[PDB]
């Protein structure tokens, strides 16, 4: 899971 | 029949401006377009909220209903919330979920639109929300409208090209159809590790009997107009032929353009114009998404250019008086200069990556 932002 | 259908009621546009990662867009978007009268050469269609039925076609249950109980209030310190992937980048604005339906039902609007006979392009500049998954949101998104408009235009068309242009893969429209070769997803957008969402090599190409329907270009910081549209013609030059699509859904988040504060392309609105041209030219039933795009003015630019683009008219440079007009200057034009800052994109990687999707493209 990444962060956008 | 050959006028674009535009999706707007001022009710729509004042929920999408209440989206938290980009408040005001959608007046400021919808304002420049009304501020050069482009609507009035657009067939205006207010768009329908999803029901709970067109929603849960993609999107599961269990997470249709945490959104709809955490959007109820604005709890966003629910604790179940982080498995659905709410939280920083989707925060529970309250409302979040009323919001998000009514931009799924207005790109299913559009589809719907397309599917009539009403028109040729259909335009949802709100929608775009390409990363939520079935079960969480990602991204800024909450619903995936994308897939739910592809779903709507899957009652007629039995192949359906997507194209995302956005600066961030289109990684839950590509999830959503992996397995099926009815739809082949398309996506132009950086990729480089820790950069959002961290997928979309070249090497992704879908699942199962949807192997070698998903197209993926990954593309390093820098890439100006000229560059991006050779490789966005060769890619859909390919695909065109080899998948014969029947309908189209484009997605051209401008996050790309020079000025955005992520500041990673260096793209001007006429370089995808060009590319929103070469897909006009096939004279298919198309649907026109927005997406990200995170200065503001930027983008209105940037979708008023191409819908422009959509009516082959000409545009002032002058941005005209209305009602953001002071966002504009101190240049009030609507051109957009690129960054002098340099291109990452080697020429050989790019012709690599091109063969290597030609090659994928041969068992299509
Ligand atoms: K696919
Ligand atoms: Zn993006």
């Amino acid at each position: 899971r990444h962060k956008k932002x | 029949s050959l006028v674009p259908v535009y999706i707007y009621s001022p009710e729509y546009v004042s929920m999408c401006d209440s989206l938290a990662k980009i408040p005001k867009r959608a007046s400021m978007v919808h304002s420049l377009i009304e501020a050069y009268a482009l609507h009035k050469q657009m067939r205006i269609v207010k768009p329908k909220v999803a029901s709970m039925e067109e929603m849960a076609t993609f999107h599961t249950d269990a997470y249709l209903q945490h959104l709809q109980k955490v959007s109820q209030e604005g709890d966003d310190d629910h604790p179940d919330s982080i498995e659905y992937g709410l939280g920083y980048d989707c925060p529970a604005t309250e409302g979040i979920f009323d919001y998000a339906a009514a931009i799924g039902g207005a790109t299913i609007t559009a589809a719907q639109c397309l599917i009539d006979g009403m028109c040729k392009v259909a335009i949802n500049w709100s929608g775009g929300w390409h990363h939520a998954k079935k079960d969480e949101a990602s991204g800024f998104c909450y619903l995936n409208d994308a897939v739910l408009g592809i779903l709507r235009l899957r009652r007629k068309f039995e192949r359906i090209l997507y194209v995302a242009l956005d600066l961030h893969h289109g990684d839950g429209v590509e999830d959503a159809f992996s397995f099926t070769s009815k739809v082949m997803t398309v996506s132009l957008h950086k990729f480089s590790p820790g950069f959002f969402p961290g997928t979309g090599d070249v090497s992704d190409v879908g699942l199962g009997k949807g192997r070698y329907y998903s197209v993926n270009v990954p593309i390093q910081d820098g890439i100006q107009d000229e560059k991006y549209y050779q490789i966005c013609e060769s890619v859909l030059k390919e695909v065109y032929q080899a998948f014969n699509p029947k309908a189209v859904v484009l997605q051209l988040g401008a996050d790309t353009i020079a000025g955005d504060p992520m500041c990673s392309f260096n793209m001007t609105p006429v370089g995808i114009g060009k590319c929103l041209k070469y897909i006009l030219q096939w004279q298919l039933a198309t649907l026109i998404l927005g997406g990200g795009g995170f200065n503001l003015a930027n983008t209105a630019r940037c979708w008023t250019y191409l819908t422009g683009v959509i009516l082959g008219k000409t545009l002032s440079s002058e941005i005209p008086d209305h009602e953001f007009f002071t966002a504009y200057g101190p240049d009030y034009v609507l051109e957009i200069t690129p960054s002098c800052r340099p291109d990452r994109n080697e020429p050989h990687r790019i012709q690599q990556i091109l063969n290597y999707i030609k090659g994928n493209l041969k068992h299509v």
